[PDB]
RNA sequence: AAUCAAUACAACGAUAAGAAAAGCUGGAGUACCAUGAAGCGGGCUGGCG
């Protein structure tokens, strides 16, 4: 987890509005509240959670540096 | 009001274009997105911040060799995606196609082959137009419109020549390529830019290296925008001004009411 | 990790969550239990529902994060 | 293994018709006939074998309770 | 595991036709030649190897056990 | 194992084989090498074809077995 | 041994900038260059950065051949 | 070019056929894919080298008694799968189905009751019938495409036999048969190989064991090669000679205008 | 593997099936599970020891007159538990019906009117026939596997007599042919014998005439029906025409599977 | 009691076969060997013992009394 | 003793239908033939004693007065 | 005691009462009356619910406690 | 009861909220109001009563201390 | 008495008995010791089974009846 | 003779707090440990203290063998 | 309209397979039958995986 963990921390710390896409074609947008192994909070109208196993691609709006 | 300009030019070398000054000539038409063809130029080459347009992203693609080919676009918004290639060799080896990813809607360049440099030429754009057919055949089933700004080399109609009669004995106005035309207009349901709010001749494109040519107007349309059926009523307008060019293609200019996003 | 304290205040609180499952299809109901590999959602017909297609979690109301 | 292992053996006890629902959506139907860590033995007109980790969720045909 | 092994060994030495159902919902049929924790080998024309996460459910054309 | 043994007289002998995904479409090729979780298929182009994705691995003929 | 061919793959894919397709488990065509990667996660660049998941990836198909280390 | 030949022949019994000279004569026929219907022998009976035909592969079924037996199928090519039966017992328990898979199209053997011998016999062809009918409804809306090679020992019109007057009493051409088969004629979208080029009487492929049949030419149409609707234009020639024959069924020979591969 | 051997013979009277010599010939099949049926004995007349059979145990039910009826069943392991009656007069009063539950499957030995005698005997007949049929619609919803050595005295099909044109006469019937469809129809319930041979000349039982025995104008009346579980375990079945000590010759059919308690 | 002692001392002397379901719905038959306060004996093949309490209902075979 | 003896007692004495239904929820149907402190002696068809403690509730076909 | 004054409560109020068996049969009425052991529930028919056999009473509306 | 009546007074006397298992399995819940030898009030929404015969676990929310 | 002496033949003799309880799982093994409630019963581990929850004793085999 | 064997054994569990395990009628099984007992109730202690009703307990089978004094 | 006003079953539903939709804030998981089933106890070393 060296690339993964550091990402979803920037991501959390920058508040940058990213779109996370799931394995179904289906689009989420908002911004990362949290995270753990296995789960990512994406907070937008309803702070929903989001499992790992069924996120395909983050697509942040503003490119992000580690 | 949701406003779009799409400015689609062969250069047939970006080298001479920008000598010619066509790159201060798109900064000042206020464009959005910018369709270029046969740069002529590398990766490498385009590396050159002088073929930068201020306020406009750039990205391009290049053949094995600068001199062999190459496309390039411009374009006002940071694209979603930018693809090149479309997995054969006609136009991958050759770089001759280039294609941005926006909101609902893509705007992708292409480049064909002249044909006119002998019968291997010609047998290589057959080749390049079976291999595109198949894949609009294979894109049609798609839900997102995109916006093929390329530069077939062949014209549709009588329309679209000056004298026909002889232009049907040369490289660009052929029975097969004129059928092929049809077969991706009709069968395919794309729509001309061009000819869903014009449908006037004397619209020429691209005239011959003779200034005979140039003196009666016998120009080619070579330079189409390839819309899917969906976008056929979005259409503003379209201008192909004569002059000022700076290759041997002159600019097409087509407004849409769509409203660019990310 | 955040799944527990979050699936906990789920659960505790008997907030009505809809849950999606990777292929699209909108569960709803309120969350009876859970443990590391199912989650069983109780509605009118009490049915377990399995972790790994579970793709989003949405409350019916924002609640307190951990 | 808190909340499947028991609610998966209270239904082989019980034999509670319980509907299984596929990841792609296939509806199955019957009895469950023994199960462990990785498939779940289903007891309907001729006993298939259904894995778990292709299976969604897990609906009986009358509640039960733990 | 604890039972699908012995159910897989069952349906290999009887050599039952079985249904094999993919996750895609696709329907393979055959039988079990040989198999581990990971793969199964549908065996008829073709000696294949089927992968078990992939593998949706297996229905026997006729009851064992 | 199986799944090595497999795998192995497949790269040696070089049989082309046919590998169909998990979305149903079908790769053909030859196995160049393999690990523990990915799998080089080489045709036109060279492309790594993913375990967890690999749902049949068909030869063009029958092969040794373990 | 877990990933013996895959991590050097992808290393010599991020080496030399080739330009390589990813194709996910839905179908869906993504195209970039590589620009690192981990245990779980691929990261993927064309025209704005992209965090990839291994567990959705299914066929990683470079647009010009490579060579194994 | 492309040339597929298929030959559907019910033998009534594997042994007498072989007995009178049956593989000698499929072997000179030059066939892609051979189905045998009524083999009346077990699957350890057919692993005999003696039924075996040179550049052929042997897939048969059976069924728990040899005296029902099953059917087989020759293959020239080893085909992508074989499959046997369609999921209810009056198919399976009996084996009177098989079919090997191809690429595109796949080929079916199938074999129903006589339906002559007492009333059991013509109820079991009914429920075959009936759950055939559902089968068929499930399996049309898929892609590929299917060569049913079936003894349905059903006639469909007036056409297909002689002295139709007599044959409305007996089973072979009853309303309720009449009917199924114009519903998986019509409705289903079902083609039948032989009426597709060439509609012409007296081409029968059953006759009775009494030597005024033969005589008189008092045929039956039983035997039939059931296509989806989207090779009934790929039919290139049928061929049914009324002897030499091996059982009480002619055999049936298909040319198509497809290039069977796997 | 797993073998397990059924006998079923009715005997019309267990006395003179003994006097023959029905116990040296049982003793010697090597089955497992013996089922008799119209052994004309009280459970008292029974008790005698010369019917004991060495290493079996005996279990059997009388009616209210001994010489009308009354069934017996011998096993090799001890049955769990030894039940009679289905819950109505006709079976009830005349004790045609023994059920030892074993493991997952239970044996049980039914015996019907034989209906020859009387349009009385007939019409009790018809009556046990209809209260079985709904004994059996009532009973299909059980999950284990039942066993019926039940000597019906009815022929299903044209096969299992011989000289059919047998319909005027009780035991070919209509509405007892009708009957018999029904249960291995709807009900779903498959015979043992039919199930793995499809062949002619196997009967069951001859008329008291030497026409019969050396013409073979046999019937088919011993039937050892199957739940719909067990139709797959049939192994073998057989039908000898001698010596069978009565009216009704052995029927005996294998089954793979291992009896346990 | 004194209906429940009497009723049980006649089915035990008469050795008429009963029928006792349970409280799950279990049907049990056989011969009241014995009882006493709380236990019934439930003999056929085997001496079982079975709990008065978990009894529902004893239903003999034939009429008594 | 002051409610279920009187009832019945007047059960048995009107000689009506009552149906009596057990705690599992099997019901059962006849007339009171006699009753005492821990049994009800029901017939129908056959005399059956049914238990106290087994009893849930008891429903007469028509009403009744005390 | 509890229980009786409550019953008794219910009784004279003639509050319409829900009577959840031990097994879970949901019977309605009102009480009529009651003692030791059996509780007298009248409503279309009159039947006698045995204490034994319930688990539950609730009322149909709030009540005094004592 | 040296130990259940304690156990209950301390429970009532807290106010605790408790969650109460049936024999038939049902959970309830609510905040017990008194209780004596036979029955438990058991206050939430509406105020019903339980049987001690029919209650198997009593589950507070919170440890208590005797 | 009945019931102390079978269970002390039971006990003495050491006959494996089986125990049906009165939810239907069966108990196998032999009596250490009983009382007035409770009965020890020794098999891998040592066991205790509550009387009011016994439905049938079965032994192994006949033994003498007290 | 009274609970000569039902105090004596609980006592010992609960002297010993050997984690032993409570089926209930209903088929739940629970798991805990004994931190008392009278003749009604039993008090499980594990997650959190929870009392369970005597007339509910089927079994009680400690997770280790005892011995009764 | 909910712990089955009292027991419990059946009712039909999976493209031997698209060289691949830079991606749709989310597709759906009826009637009728039916009153007691000889009984289904799911690793390394408390620290970790």
């Amino acid at each position: 987890h060296s690339l993964q963990d550091p990402y979803l921390n920037t991501l959390r710390k920058e508040r940058v509005p990213v779109s996370i896409y799931l394995v179904n074609g289906i689009k989420l947008q908002g911004q990362i509240e949290s995270f753990d192994q296995f789960v990512i909070l994406l907070k937008n109208t309803v702070s929903q959670m989001v499992y790992k196993h069924a996120i395909s691609t983050v697509v942040p709006s503003r490119p992000v540096r580690l | 009001g949701p406003a779009m300009r799409i400015i689609s030019v062969n250069v047939n070398g970006i080298q001479a274009a920008a000598e010619r000054g066509l790159l201060s000539w798109l900064q000042a038409q206020n464009a959005d997105v910018i369709c270029l063809q046969d740069t002529r130029a590398s990766a490498f080459d385009l590396d050159d911040p002088s073929f930068q347009l201020d306020g406009y992203f750039l990205y391009a693609c290049d053949a094995e060799l600068p001199e062999q080919g190459g496309v390039a676009l411009y374009s006002r918004l940071q694209p979603k995606a930018v693809i090149s290639g479309l997995g054969f060799e006609t136009a991958d080896r050759y770089g001759r196609y280039l294609q941005a990813d926006f909101d609902k809607v893509s705007i992708a360049t292409l480049l064909l082959p002249s044909g006119q440099s002998g019968d291997e030429s010609l047998n290589q754009k057959f080749k390049f137009m079976d291999d595109f057919t198949h894949y609009l055949s294979k894109q049609r089933r798609k839900r997102r419109e995109y916006i093929y700004c390329g530069s077939l080399y062949v014209a549709h109609q009588k329309m679209d020549v000056k004298n026909w009669r002889e232009c049907q004995q040369m490289p660009g106005f052929l029975a097969p390529e004129r059928a092929w035309l049809d077969e991706v207009f009709g069968n395919l349901g794309y729509a001309d830019a061009l000819r869903e709010v014009s449908r006037e001749g004397d619209q020429f494109s691209w005239w011959p290296d003779s200034e005979q040519a140039e003196m009666l107007n016998l120009g080619w349309r070579f330079d189409y925008q390839v819309l899917t059926p969906g976008l056929r009523r979005f259409v503003r307008n379209a201008k192909l001004p004569r002059q000022p060019r700076f290759s041997q293609h002159a600019p097409l200019i087509v407004d849409y009411d769509w409203q660019l996003s990310i």
